[PDB]
């Protein structure tokens, strides 16, 4: 990786929902599910074509 | 505890004090050490480990070395920090 | 030319190759931060790591 | 003003002083860091570091 | 938490159980788990090294 | 890569150093001195001639 | 193997030639306005040499 950059989920300059979507985010990286949709989305069409 | 250690090499023990003038360690401590080299000779000093972690201030612990005499004359060097030159 | 230009490659060179290989006897630092990943992780293929 | 001392005139301190703080909340901000080994240690010199 | 103290800058892992009671920046870096092995000898095992 | 964490800055609960401190991150981050920052301390020696 | 290990091999003919490799020990006279000049150097092969 030559460089690094993020992404993220956006919201108004003043919301209530940026607290507890981070708490949201936070859980689902520590029961990994996030990593379980990639692998379903990426992994998922990424290998039925083993050359 | 002045103690006398000349000649024309040798190792001022790592805290030699438990047998010369065996102290509590409750109380400060403090033992001076006088050098003679052969007739007609100075004195090069290279420390071989040096580490007074306790403190990078030294209104507690340190070592000293003075020129000359045991007197307050001229310091040569009285060294705090991690590393320590030779002299 | 084998032995003039010589590249020497590693036995194993992936996460899955350390499980179903049972010969190098790998480790991590004692209930640290590893230990707690590898604990409760459901992916299964560090679960026969942690076994 | 006076032959010894000097001037004694009435706005060296102002009947409202312009610099004055009713604000405690940023001084000295206190981190606090650890000695991790290449991220936080003690520098290696000679003479004693202030 | 006690306020004896501010930011904090040092390596600290961005938690879940630390967020509640805290709150962290961005992170600066990222971070993540991985193997240590020794780099192969050159040492052929010699038994059929034909 | 197994997982991924991020260190991170600290900061007093509520304290608005938040959101005056991720914009100066973001800032080195995006400008690239903090690539420069981390190399002139995890650089080291190097590669020497195993060739 | 021997001959044609020994034919490929580079003596150093340059400054920054030198500074890649490693076992050759460097030095100056310290502080004899040449070293400094590495000292105050901004050119990256000097910068690595005085490193
Ligand atoms: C006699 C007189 O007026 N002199 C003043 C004095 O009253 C004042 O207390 C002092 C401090 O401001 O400065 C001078």
């Amino acid at each position: 990786l030559i460089d690094s950059k993020g992404y993220g989920v956006g919201t108004p300059m003043g919301s209530p929902y940026r607290d507890k979507i981070t708490i949201a985010i936070l859980q689902l990286q520590e029961e990994g599910k996030l990593h379980m949709m990639k692998e379903k989305w990426w992994r998922g069409n990424g290998c039925p074509e083993e050359e | 505890c002045q103690f006398e250690l000349s000649g024309a090499d040798g190792i001022v023990r790592s805290s030699q004090v438990e047998q010369e003038e065996k102290t509590k360690p409750g109380q400060a401590v403090d033992c001076i050490w006088t050098i003679k080299a052969t007739p007609k000779a100075k004195i090069y000093l290279r420390f071989l480990d040096y580490q007074m972690e306790h403190s990078n201030e030294c209104k507690r612990n340190f070592v000293a070395v003075y020129d000359g005499s045991s007197a307050i004359e001229n310091l040569k060097a009285k060294f705090c920090s991690t590393v320590a030159n030779d002299v | 030319a084998f032995l003039t230009v010589e590249r020497m490659e590693s036995p194993i060179d992936s996460a899955d190759d350390l499980a179903k290989q049972t010969k190098i006897e790998y480790g991590a630092v004692e209930d640290g931060a590893t230990m707690t990943f590898f604990k409760k992780s459901k992916i299964s293929t560090y679960d026969k790591m942690w076994a | 003003w006076d032959p010894a001392s000097g001037l004694n005139m009435t706005e060296s301190q102002k009947g409202k002083p312009a610099n004055i703080t009713d604000s405690l909340s940023n001084r000295s901000l206190i981190v606090t860091t650890i000695l991790e080994e290449p991220y936080v240690l003690f520098k290696k010199s000679d003479k004693p570091l202030y | 938490i006690d306020h004896k103290a501010d930011l904090a800058v040092a390596p600290l892992a961005i938690t879940y159980v630390r967020e509640k009671v805290i709150d962290f920046s961005k992170p600066f870096m990222t971070l993540g788990i991985s193997i240590l092995y020794r780099k192969p000898n050159g040492t052929n095992p010699g038994v059929f090294s034909f």
